[PDB]
RNA sequence: GGAUAGUGGCCUACCAUGGUUUCAACGGGUAACGGGGAAUAAGGGUUCGAUUCCGGAGAGGGAGCCUGAGAAACGGCUACCACAUCCAAGGAAGGCAGCAGGCGCGCAAAUUACCCAAUCCUAAUUCAGGGAGGUAGUGACAAUAAAUAACGAUACAGGGCCCAUUCGGGUCUUGUAAUUGGAAUGAGUACAAUGUAAAUACCUUAACGAGGAACAAUUGGAGGGCAAGUCUGGUGCCAGCAGCCGCGGUAAUUCCAGCUCCAAUAGCGUAUAUUAAAGUUGUUGCAGUUAAAAAGCUCGUAGUUGAACUUUGGGCCCGGUUGGCCG
């Protein structure tokens, strides 16, 4: 028979579903992100939730023992490579405070609209399933990328995206038949 | 785009070591059509279920059709 | 008992109203910011309790 | 000392003392006794099917004066009679009689929810057909 | 001693009353195949495991056997038993808890397709055979990503600073239109090629291809729990809502219906279980005067527990650490 293949969730519904000031910040910071939906929240904090609790039964155990070090290395070297975290800090404590604020306006939704060029979240939201942005060699189609400074190297634009060239588009050709065709 | 690509030292090594479907595909040998899965695996059970070459068989109910 | 008829009168004696013609609403990316704008934009109600739905007086 | 035996080798005893005091609470009794298997008339099944008898007008308990309007259900793997209560507003005219009719629970575990007395099933889908959809007007049941 | 591939009351001939048991034997039930494991996790835990791998049993219920190295073999045989098929009325022919499919059953579960090419198996083991296996189809059990068009130019729900020709205007409009429209996108077709046994489950250069009656999104609620309307019409302890408290008897914020809001977004509602909640099973860690609960009292076997003491004690050296009175 077929071998199995493993599938895991990736967010936790609150315990609580009604409450005025757990359900207002969240919309509050949604929409300072530009999140669609709040499954997104919910996710974010179920990796949140997940990397503090590694820190947290990291923590518990006794210093210098070899495994503490080996998964707080691995944690702060995943942790500088993301981004969001500088990397002149080995104290811990900001990695185990990590706030869903903090991690979610380093994620590169918040950095496009910050480097303005998209000027708007929603629009950078568009652009994006619409394919015409790419963050590197490969075009993208996810809000949902996290660039780990590679894409920042490699800023650039698609291809075969609006400013990169060789295609006028399909509106753009029958505009230009319409003025043609109003000319002569 | 990334593919596999091999390249033999001739034809006939080519010929001998590439999938028979593989040569269809490209034009490099061609296989002739056959009977299906099905009709085969019952030709197959007809052809067990016969106890000889059936040439006898089929001469002996011929005669006794005829009488 | 005796009362085994008059099924749904309330449901009969209701009178249809119709769907009033109505723009749709955007749903999905869109829904988001219209709720952001109605919510964090409006402040007409923040007197004594900070009120999200005010009815029509 | 507290009652209950604290001594390094009382393992057999605590045990004994948990599984003759967990007869107490109804959930672990039941589960443990199949009561829900073969006493309870869904056969222990979140939803059953039966076949409409007749309408039953049973009065509303106190402070309360209505009538629910509900049918009697014959059940058709094991053919136990059964009150099942019709929900929405006038669904009476459509799970009137002699339909394969869809039955499910209230949501009390098997004990009737508010002022109907002696229910606990109630009425959500007939001959195929949606109780909820009758109601609607988004489909309706064929007269045949 | 026999039999077995050999151990063995495994089976026979010959002694004692031998073996198990309140530390639960034996018997009964299991809506019991046992494990790795599945669901919350402060901990200790409570349920589930038919099912993707291992081991065992069966291939209608039983038994008994040939071949074979290996079978109590059933897509091998023999016989009897819930079944059931074919006669020109003697006889013969099995068995899908294997694939697909049907009947019955039930709340509940797929096409009577294609391929041996990705994987492996068997054979004279190399050119064959494999419903094992893989491909497609159905159906949204789960699970990851995620569309329902941004926006230039002006009319305001009324916003920051200056010329202070003082409540007339300007390098940016926080945010609305039945005005004009600036680069754009997938689905459905695909002069075209790519995934596969050339064919549709991944892309693109294509051509048709959003302009808000457009390619239009709902499930239940708005008294509280629990965020969310004393806004209107209808009914009038009726019809109904209602997880519980409760609403409705002529001003119903609760019923039916039109504008607004929520869990979520193609996912939500309901039912039955189970986990946290539950320190309402309490080993951690519950209560017993009156809320339920100290046997009427005492003795006593099993069980649990059970004063204190025995080398408690000092001197020197050194393989090894310390952010070290050390950069």
């Amino acid at each position: 028979p077929r071998a199995p293949r493993t599938y895991s969730k990736t967010y936790s519904t609150p315990k609580r579903p009604y409450e005025s000031s757990r359900l207002d910040a969240e919309l509050k910071l949604a929409g300072e992100f530009g999140l669609k939906n709040k499954k997104e929240i919910y996710r974010i904090s179920f990796q949140l939730s997940k990397i503090r609790r590694a820190a947290r039964d990291l923590l518990t155990r006794d210093e210098k023992d070899p495994k503490r070090l080996f998964e707080g290395n691995a944690l702060i070297r995943r942790l500088v490579r993301v981004g969001v975290l500088s990397e002149d800090k080995k104290k811990l404590d900001y990695v185990l405070a990590l706030k869903v604020e903090d991690f979610l306006e380093r994620r590169l939704q918040t950095q496009v609209y910050k480097l303005g060029l998209a000027k708007s979240v929603h629009h950078a939201r568009v652009l994006i399933t619409q394919r015409h942005i790419a963050v590197g060699k490969q075009i993208v189609n996810i809000p949902s990328f996290m660039v780990r400074l590679d894409s920042e190297k490699h800023i650039d634009f698609a291809p075969t995206s609006p400013f990169g060239g060789a295609r006028p588009g399909r509106v753009a050709r029958r505009n230009a038949a319409r003025k043609a065709e109003a000319s002569g | 785009s990334v593919g596999f690509g091999l390249v033999y030292n001739s034809v006939a090594e080519a010929k001998k070591f590439e999938p028979t479907y593989r040569l269809v595909r490209y034009g490099l040998a061609e296989k002739v059509e056959k009977a299906s899965r099905q009709q085969r695996k019952q030709k197959k059970n007809r052809d067990k279920k016969i106890f000889g070459t059936g040439k006898r068989l089929a001469k002996k109910v011929a005669r006794r059709n005829a009488d | 008992h005796g009362s085994l008829a008059r099924a749904g009168k309330v449901k009969s004696q209701t009178p249809k109203v119709e769907k009033t013609e109505k723009p749709k609403k955007p749903k999905g990316r869109a829904y988001k910011r219209l709720l952001y704008t109605r919510r964090f934009v409006n402040v007409t109600l923040v007197n004594g309790k900070r009120r999200m739905n005010p009815g029509p007086s | 000392g507290k009652g209950k035996p604290r001594g390094l080798n009382s393992a057999r005893k605590l045990r004994v003392h948990r599984r003759n005091n967990r007869w107490a609470e109804n959930n672990y009794k039941k589960r443990l006794l199949g009561t829900a298997f073969k006493s309870s008339p869904f056969g222990g099944s979140s939803h059953a099917k039966g076949i409409v008898l007749e309408k039953l007008g049973i009065e509303s308990k106190q402070p309360n004066s209505a009538i629910r309007k509900c049918v009697r259900v014959q059940l058709i793997k094991n053919g136990k009679k059964v009150t099942a209560f019709v929900p929405n507003d006038g669904c009476l005219n459509f799970v009137d009689e002699n339909d394969e009719v869809l039955l499910a629970g209230f949501g009390r575990k098997g004990k009737a929810k508010g002022d109907i007395p002696g229910v606990r099933f109630k009425v959500v889908k007939v001959s195929g057909v949606s109780l909820l959809a009758l109601w609607k007007e988004k489909k309706e049941k064929p007269r045949s």
